């Protein structure tokens, strides 16, 4: 009872802000987007991930969600004496007795803020209405009398899809709200449907919810529920990659600015697994060095094991240890040792961490690395070798690696002319490789070339700071 | 910022990246790269 | 109920059109049943499993009769026959090999990303048993690993219920990648490199190679060309098209600050 | 309803007035700049 | 893979994927944007009589995918059927830009003396005098004066 006044606090100080705030930055204002009090109650909503939400169990039971989501009315000017009510009903944590009326009584409580009075006209004090109650009710997933009324919950978030849809009737920006909150309950519904079963009809709520989004609001929208559909195509079998590469619609003003980090990391993920070396690798590290901060404790940390798969696929990563969370050790004592294989040539070994760590190997479930990395194997060698000798022998190379006869040497030196990355030819006899390195190839024109890209690439980023420099 | 899928997600170690850029590379061996003077 | 759909079950070939009445057949059963949008009350799904069945049989026809259009007509049926959200359905037969017509169709075709999205649809089945899928999948390991010879040692016993056009295309497209990787940036070769990495000693379809590719068949000898490589420098002159680059690159840093 | 979203979008454009609010407030600027 | 299914060359197995069409598009929205050539061979064939419903997918595949003046052109082509929806998303965005295009080519015309005009395709001018009866018997006329400034 001493404690609950800081969720009794904190509480005021949400829908203060988002109430009757961000009803006053919705009546008129919006211009590009001047409810500032949405994003700082997104920031209050990492407050509450941050923070146990508002009673989860708080010393009591089920105190703030009865009260506060009566009488809000926007009426006559008096109704910040329904804010006294709100301020003043605190009597009830401290000094009465506590009642549990959450999670079952939910039910009507939703339905008062519309049963009082016609209070206001729009939507994100709607969204409040059901996101504020409800996402402190998403993060106990105890599946126990907890989680049927998650799925219950988002019911009503899709009735709040639905009063999405259809309210303000055509053109009321309130989607800079809605959405902003709707990323979040969203990827929150996608959690809670998958903590149970794959999603099925959910799948064509989100195209609809997509096809929505399209041009009469397209703010925040369409990426969020991209992600949600690429991890949905991602978690389950992998049909529908094609409507990406045909559907290719995927750039807006990347907003939050590590949605659009995770999502290149996600699509990085799924040209990763289509076919990719370097283009993948390219989104993969613009994704790394577009990691936002680190300000959440060992979260990069898993998806960069898997994010530099394609980098342990390319056979010039050293090890990767500058990146290792010494709580990530423990994990990676498959992983380390992986790297390890990559740098070693051994070929029992090769296939002796696979036998000593499949089940992690599983667990990364991405067997694309092993059914190259044989390959990539050799051609680390080829490309150490090749560059090291200007006339190898392929007897040389072939019998250092354990090749035994010249036809598969040269085989092998074959589709590394087809695969290009040294002239080397054979000196048709038996064999017996006749090559040569590559210096004197050309440094000045070439160069400058490139430079065209450095500089108009300086240039726009030039007018981009420009276009930046707008904005006070 | 944890909105993604991840919620169910120098001492003798910096010298351990050029000890790995070593690992594959001559551990000690002291003797083999004192005997190969003498064998001819 | 419905008894005549089973007119074509054991015997598989009498001619094409007879397959075409039970083609009728199946027209009936695309009238009366259309399997998709059938939801559930998995009774109305049983002459549906027999539909998987003969046409699993179909597939075999579809091999049978040469029909391409046909065979990836029947694969995406059995595709949607694994696609439809009633996933608990009776084991299917020819599952193990549809997986395998599929891959090896696919592989003779030079796909890039197919290959990949089949080793992420049913990647558990493909080590641990599954020699119509884990013979094919290490066999493309060796593909790309450098043997064309793991081709003949493979095909030591690769029939596999008509897999056998397919390696006749695997042989095509060992044989017109040789067409491009004979002399990729080789020196030359003679007859015996022909006779190792080519097969079938000397038909007229090496002959044809050296007469249809632009080649000059050497005294017992083999080169790309006089020079092999068209003879580059690009034009001798990388000057005025970069000072193009510069109008328009001053004109780019022009109009701004 | 269908041409009736269309002036109220391009009053979505009026950042023009916020970015050229900047662009008039340098013009007084740097103009009492040159008048100083 | 629902179109390589039509082998049969009469449009009685065309009917059975649209049979899936209208079951399933929306899952296989990946599907149909490669199956954009097929629908145009079966816009082009008038011994299709079931090209309406062609040009009806067709629109609704370029809706998917953002195409908006081929969504006109065979929107025009969907049929009689057409105007008459009520629903909320596909038709009304639809009819928008096409009686957007009729206003705009009513000023074009409006700015084209005496004829050699873009005469009305045969499917306009539906919910023109249809939801134009709706805003008259609608008992307010302000719509009703409405299309006489937009036609100019």
């Amino acid at each position: 009872p001493p404690p609950p006044p800081a969720p009794q606090d904190v509480e005021m100080k949400e829908e203060a802000a988002t109430g009757g705030g961000s009803t006053g930055e919705a009546d008129g204002k919006t211009a590009a987007a001047a409810a500032e009090h949405s994003q700082r109650e997104l920031d209050t909503v990492t407050l509450e991930d941050i923070k146990e939400h508002v009673k989860q169990l708080e010393k009591a039971v089920s105190g703030k969600e009865p009260r506060f989501v009566l009488r809000a009315l926007r009426m006559l000017p008096s109704t910040s004496r329904r804010l006294n009510h709100y301020v003043l009903y605190k009597a009830v944590q401290g000094f009465f007795t506590s009642n549990n009326a959450t999670r079952d009584f939910l039910l009507p409580f939703l339905e008062e803020p519309m049963d009082t009075e016609a209070d206001l006209q729009f939507r994100p004090r709607t969204g409040k209405a059901a996101s504020t109650p409800l996402l402190p009710e998403v993060e106990a997933y105890l599946q126990l009398l907890v989680v049927i009324f998650m799925m219950n919950s988002k019911r009503y978030k899709e009735a709040q899809k639905i009063s999405d849809d259809l309210m303000q009737k055509i053109s009321t920006q309130n989607r800079r709200a809605l959405d902003l909150v709707a990323a979040k309950c969203y990827y929150y519904h996608a959690r809670v449907y998958e903590f149970l079963d794959k999603l099925d009809v959910v799948r064509s709520f989100l195209h609809a919810r997509l096809r929505t989004a399209t041009l009469r609001h397209d703010a925040d929208g369409q990426a969020t529920l991209l992600n949600l559909l690429l991890r949905n195509y991602l978690h389950y079998s992998l049909y529908d990659q094609a409507e990406k590469l045909v559907s290719k619609s995927v750039f807006p003003e990347q907003a939050n600015n590590n949605e659009w980090a995770r999502y290149l990391y996600y699509t990085g993920r799924i040209k990763a697994i289509q076919l990719e070396y370097s283009e993948a690798r390219r989104t993969m590290t613009n994704a790394l060095r577009k990691a936002p901060q680190h300000t959440a404790v060992g979260f990069k940390q898993t998806v960069h094991k898997l994010l530099i798969v394609v980098e342990l696929l390319l056979g010039e990563i050293p090890d990767r240890l500058q990146f290792r969370q010494p709580s990530l050790k423990r994990s990676l004592m498959p992983y380390f040792l992986l790297t390890q294989a990559v740098r070693t040539g051994n070929l029992a070994k090769f296939n002796q961490v696979l036998d000593q760590f499949g089940e992690k190997f599983q667990a990364d479930g991405t067997y694309t690395l092993i059914i190259r990395l044989r390959h990539n194997v050799i051609k680390t060698g080829v490309r150490m070798i090749s560059l090291s000798y200007s006339r190898i022998s392929l007897a040389d190379i072939a019998q250092k690696l354990q090749l035994d006869s010249p036809e598969d040497a040269e085989f092998i030196v074959a589709k590394a002319i087809r695969d290009g990355v040294i002239e080397a030819s054979i000196n048709h006899e038996k064999g017996y490789v006749q090559s040569k390195e590559m210096i004197d190839i050309y440094s000045t024109r070439e160069p400058q070339l490139a430079f065209h890209q450095r500089i108009s690439f300086c240039l726009d980023i030039h007018n981009m700071s420009v276009k930046a420099m707008r904005f006070p | 910022m944890s909105e993604k899928k991840q919620p169910v997600d120098e001492d003798n170690w910096d010298d351990d990246n050029v000890e790995d850029d070593f690992s594959n590379q001559l551990r000690a061996e002291l003797e083999k790269h004192g005997y190969k003077m003498e064998t001819s | 109920m419905y008894e005549q759909l089973k007119g074509e079950w054991n015997r598989k070939s009498p001619n094409l059109s007879k397959c075409g009445e039970e083609l009728g057949r199946l027209k009936l059963v695309l009238l009366e049943l259309n399997f998709l949008p059938t939801t559930g009350t998995k009774l109305t799904k049983q002459q549906l499993i027999l539909a998987r069945d003969i046409l699993e049989i179909g597939a075999q026809w579809s091999i049978l009769r040469k029909d391409i259009p046909s065979f990836e007509r029947y694969m995406a049926q059995l595709k949607c026959y694994y696609f439809d959200y009633k996933e608990q359905l009776p084991e299917s037969a020819y599952m193990h090999q549809l997986l395998g017509l599929n891959l090896l169709f696919l592989l003779s075709q030079n796909r890039v990303a197919e290959f990949h999205t089949e080793l992420e649809r049913l990647p558990a089945k493909d080590i641990q048993t599954n020699v119509y899928i884990k013979h094919p999948v290490s066999l493309e390991q060796y593909l790309m690993e450098g043997s064309y010879n793991k081709v003949f040692l493979a095909k030591g016993n690769i029939p596999a219920e008509s897999y056998t056009f397919f390696i006749d295309i695997l042989l095509d497209t060992i044989r017109d990648e040789i067409a491009g990787c004979i002399e990729k940036a080789y020196e030359k070769i003679l007859f015996t490199e022909a006779t190792r990495i080519l097969f079938f000693n000397t038909p007229k379809k090496m002959t044809d190679y050296a007469k249809k590719r632009g080649w000059v068949l050497g005294p017992n000898n083999y080169y790309s060309f006089a020079s092999q490589q068209q003879k580059p420098e690009d034009t001798t002159i990388p000057s005025t098209e970069l000072a193009k680059q510069v109008i328009e690159y001053a004109r780019q840093l022009e109009m701004i600050v | 309803y269908l041409s009736k979203i269309e002036e109220l979008q391009l009053i979505v454009n009026d950042k023009s007035q916020n970015l050229r609010r900047l662009q008039a407030q340098r013009n007084e600027l740097n103009a009492k700049v040159r008048l100083l | 893979g629902i179109i390589s299914l039509l082998d049969e060359d009469e449009p009685q197995l065309k009917e059975f994927a649209l049979h899936k069409l209208n079951a399933v598009v929306n899952d296989f929205w990946a599907e149909i944007s490669e199956s954009v050539d097929k629908i145009e061979v079966l816009y082009e064939d008038e011994g299709f009589r079931s090209r309406q419903f062609a040009a009806l997918v067709a629109s609704k595949v370029f809706y998917h995918l953002g195409a908006f003046e081929e969504s006109l052109n065979y929107a025009l082509g969907a049929g009689d059927l057409f105007n008459v929806n009520d629903n909320s998303e596909y038709v009304e965005t639809i009819i928008a830009k096409c009686i957007d295009h009729y206003t705009k080519q009513c000023v074009e015309n409006a700015d084209l003396p005496e004829g050699e005009k873009k005469p009305i395709d045969q499917r306009l001018e539906g919910i023109v005098n249809k939801m134009f009866q709706r805003c008259l018997d609608d008992h307010k006329y302000k719509q009703a004066i409405g299309i006489a400034l937009e036609t100019r």
